[PDB]
């Protein structure tokens, strides 16, 4: 019993421990999205992807940048991430891009 | 004389559907006010126009179409060459990777990884992208035909559109380096080919080598 | 047996990492794209090793033939009754082999 | 792969030591095996089938 | 910003040893991703390091 527990105990992780910082404390990953506010009043833009790496891979959106029959995929911008020129900003934008609950359909 | 020849050609075959002032019959046709020459070019050249809807041969041939387009615009334009012809190779772009990312994000959900067809709900489907030219692709994504979202030039820039056009024209006409393309879809044709070729040949070899009774 | 040989070959070129990189390789329609190290390793096997595409296609076809042959053999055993009293344990072993092959192929093409 | 190799070994060992089944026929009985011996014929046929499948 | 800085003759004493690498201005400091990669390729080179005494 001892050896079985010590051999299988390194894989087990608690899914409900609070690790994600939000505006109301720390929450468990499976309850947060990336659209979750962080400091009680932060502006999170609906940014769209450009598919290029010139300076921005995410640009803001104005209401007149679409027609009455279009659909756009948007992500959370959070201006403090900046365009991806520095390595830090590039990493922030990449963690924006690789999030399973990030994409949103705007019609 | 373009506006004149356009109206006469329109009043003969188009007023029946949409209206005398191009405002839309409540039962027959849509409004057609805000649409430009690009919608007239796409819908007519692809033969989808005058109808009672897959692609067919166009009835008006490259001059009547331009006249009708100018007329409808006079009450999104097509791209032309500096000599007045419609652009064919000018619409290709040089950033194939960007074009492919944009295609997989915006377009591949309905057609395919490589522009094959797709099934939609309750009848309708998305066609194959092989028989379309560059101007037709441009006008398609500019006007947004039935059940296809309309991609404004402010949400999808002209350069991004040109990159997407280059990517689809490469993905539709490049030779496969691995043998016979089994339909462009995934492992369903591959499992079919397995069961029909490999297992049949193996079982025939077993029948030849072994005995039976 | 063919799966064993071709897999041993394939292990000399694969890098199973999820860290991200930019392609900058020979396949131009993917130049400049952010990918993982595993996808780039598979693209390299396909396009820059002399024979790698051939070998991995042999590998995938051998996997499909493996599954189909196992199913046809199970059909023969079941319909002829070769599973009765003396050979029930061998029936059980074959069933375990079938489950294992299913999951091994599933993990393979991922 | 290791587990599959071990199970295939045990499977083939059981098939080798519990002799094979056969269909009812003229000289066939619940107590004998009618067929061909390994050495000249069975190994030849098995190797030829292996080569054909690889092909 | 800099992982590599230039050297002047007076930046050393008569009993000093220093490891030096090839700079090539066009690499710049490692603020952007391209310059970061250039500097990484400088640092990971098995015939790059030089001893200056
Ligand atoms: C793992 C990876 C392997 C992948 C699979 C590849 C091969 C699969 C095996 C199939 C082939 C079988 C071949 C075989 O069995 O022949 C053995 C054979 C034994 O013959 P035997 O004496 O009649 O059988 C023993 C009893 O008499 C038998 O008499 P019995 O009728 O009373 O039977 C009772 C039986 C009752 O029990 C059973 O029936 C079940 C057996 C399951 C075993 C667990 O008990 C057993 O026989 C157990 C035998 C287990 C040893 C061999 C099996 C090992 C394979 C296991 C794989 C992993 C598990 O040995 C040989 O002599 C074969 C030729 C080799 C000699 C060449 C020497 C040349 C000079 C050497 C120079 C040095 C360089
Ligand atoms: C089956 C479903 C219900 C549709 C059947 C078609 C229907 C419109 C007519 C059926 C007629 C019938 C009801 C009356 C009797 C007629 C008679 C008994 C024979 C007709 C039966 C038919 C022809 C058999 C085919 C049935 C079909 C569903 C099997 C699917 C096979 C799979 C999907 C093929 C996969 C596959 C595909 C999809 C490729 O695109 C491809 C491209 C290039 C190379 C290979 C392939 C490939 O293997
Ligand atoms: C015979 C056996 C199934 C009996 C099991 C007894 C039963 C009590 C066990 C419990 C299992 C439960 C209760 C239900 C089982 C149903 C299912 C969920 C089982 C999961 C896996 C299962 C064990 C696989 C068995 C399937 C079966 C044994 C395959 C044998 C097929 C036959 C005998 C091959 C003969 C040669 C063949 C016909 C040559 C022509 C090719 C034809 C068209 C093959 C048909 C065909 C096949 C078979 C495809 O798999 C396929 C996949 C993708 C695309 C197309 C095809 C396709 O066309
Ligand atoms: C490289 C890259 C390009 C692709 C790699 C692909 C890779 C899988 C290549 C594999 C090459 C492989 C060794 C081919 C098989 C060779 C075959 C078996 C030739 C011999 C067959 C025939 C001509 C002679 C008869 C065979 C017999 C008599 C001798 C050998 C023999 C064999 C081979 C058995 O498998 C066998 C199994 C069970 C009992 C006995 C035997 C047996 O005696
Ligand atoms: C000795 C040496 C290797 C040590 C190495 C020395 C060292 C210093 C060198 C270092 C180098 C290292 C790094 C590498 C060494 C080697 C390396 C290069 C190899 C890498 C892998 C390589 C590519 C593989 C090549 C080899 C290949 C070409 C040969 C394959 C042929 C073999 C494996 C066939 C086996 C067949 C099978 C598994 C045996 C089963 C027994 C037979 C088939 C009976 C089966 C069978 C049974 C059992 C029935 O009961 C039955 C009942 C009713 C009907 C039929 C049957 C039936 O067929
Ligand atoms: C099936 C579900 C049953 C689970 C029972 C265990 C309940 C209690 C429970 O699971 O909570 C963890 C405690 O783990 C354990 O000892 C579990 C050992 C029990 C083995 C079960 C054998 C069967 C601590 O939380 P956490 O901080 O996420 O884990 C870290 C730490 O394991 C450790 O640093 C390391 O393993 C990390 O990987 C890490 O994730
Ligand atoms: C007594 C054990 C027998 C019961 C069977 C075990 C069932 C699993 C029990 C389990 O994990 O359920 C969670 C409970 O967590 C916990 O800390 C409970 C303590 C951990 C117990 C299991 C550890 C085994 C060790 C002690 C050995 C629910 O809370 P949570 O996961 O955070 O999700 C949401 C948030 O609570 C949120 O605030 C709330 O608003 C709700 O929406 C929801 O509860
Ligand atoms: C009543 C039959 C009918 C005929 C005849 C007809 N149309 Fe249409 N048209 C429709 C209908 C219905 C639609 C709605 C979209 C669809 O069905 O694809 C449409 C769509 C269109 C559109 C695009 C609408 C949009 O929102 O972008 C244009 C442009 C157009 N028609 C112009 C024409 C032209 C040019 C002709 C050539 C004389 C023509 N119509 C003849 C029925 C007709
Ligand atoms: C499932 C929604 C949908 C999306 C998203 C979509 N398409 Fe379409 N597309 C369609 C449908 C449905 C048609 C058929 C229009 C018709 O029949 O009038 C079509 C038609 C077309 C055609 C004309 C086909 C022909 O035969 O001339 C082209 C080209 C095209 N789409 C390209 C694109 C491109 C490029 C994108 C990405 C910007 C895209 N599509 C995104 C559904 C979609
Ligand atoms: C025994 C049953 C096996 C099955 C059913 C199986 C199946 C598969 C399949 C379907 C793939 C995807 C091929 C592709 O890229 O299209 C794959 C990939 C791979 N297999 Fe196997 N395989 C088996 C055994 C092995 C073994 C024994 C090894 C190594 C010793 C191996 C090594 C690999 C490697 C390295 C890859 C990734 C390389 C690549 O995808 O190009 N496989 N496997």
């Amino acid at each position: 019993l001892g050896t079985l527990v010590a051999f299988a105990g390194g894989l087990i992780k608690n899914p409900w421990k609070p690790v994600v910082p939000t505006a109301e404390g720390k929450k468990a990953v499976l309850w947060t999205s990336g659209w979750t506010p962080r400091y009680q009043g932060e502006t999170i833009y609906l940014a769209r992807a450009t598919g290029t790496e010139d300076g921005p891979p995410f640009i803001k959106m104005r209401p007149e940048d679409m027609d009455a029959g279009g659909m756009e995929t948007v992500f959370p911008w959070r201006e403090s991430d900046g365009d991806g020129t520095t390595v830090e900003s590039h990493h922030k934008l990449q963690e924006i891009a690789m999030g399973i609950r990030n994409p949103v359909m705007l019609i | 004389a373009l506006l004149r020849t356009g109206k006469q050609l329109f009043d003969t075959s188009c007023v029946s559907c949409h209206g005398a002032n191009l405002q839309g019959v409540p039962d027959h046709g849509p409004s057609l006010i805000g649409v430009g020459e690009a919608a007239v070019y796409f819908q007519v050249s692809t033969g989808r126009m005058p109808a009672m809807a897959p692609r067919k041969d166009p009835i008006f041939d490259e001059a009547q179409i331009d006249a009708i387009g100018a007329y409808v615009q006079a009450n999104p334009t097509v791209v032309r060459n500096p000599d007045g012809s419609i652009a064919t190779q000018s619409l290709r772009g040089n950033d194939l990777g960007r074009g492919g990312d944009l295609f997989r994000l915006n377009c591949a959900s309905c057609h395919n990884f490589t522009g094959k067809g797709g099934a939609l709900s309750s009848g309708k489907y998305a066609p194959d992208l092989a028989p379309a030219n560059e101007q037709q692709i441009l006008t398609a994504m500019l006007t947004g035909p039935q059940n296809m979202p309309k991609f404004s030039n402010r949400q999808l820039s002209f350069e991004a559109k040109k990159d997407i056009i280059a990517y689809v024209k490469v993905a539709t006409e490049a030779r496969q380096p691995g043998g016979y393309l089994l339909g462009g879809f995934g492992p369903a044709p591959e499992g079919m080919a397995m069961w029909i070729i490999g297992m049949v040949a193996a079982i025939g070899l077993a029948l030849w080598i072994g005995a039976r009774s | 047996v063919v799966l064993l040989i071709t897999g041993v070959y394939l292990t000399l070129f694969f890098d199973p990492s999820m860290v991200d990189v930019t392609y900058n390789g020979v396949y131009q329609p993917l130049r400049g794209v952010e990918m993982s190290r595993a996808y780039q390793s598979a693209l390299d096997i396909s396009f820059e090793v002399r024979g790698g595409l051939f070998v991995r296609q042999i590998h995938h076809w051998a996997a499909l033939m493996f599954a189909a042959a196992i199913m046809v053999h199970l059909a023969r055993i079941f319909f002829t009754g070769a599973f009765r009293r003396p050979r029930e344990t061998n029936w059980v072993i074959g069933s375990l082999l079938l489950i294992l092959a299913m999951f091994e192929g599933y993990f393979g093409y991922s | 792969p290791g587990i599959i190799l071990a199970l295939i070994g045990l499977h083939l060992a059981l098939v080798w030591f519990q002799k094979h089944t056969q269909f009812p026929g003229p000289g066939r009985t619940e107590h004998n095996v009618v067929g061909v011996r390994v050495m000249p014929v069975f190994a030849f046929k098995s190797g030829a089938f292996f080569a054909a499948i690889v092909g």
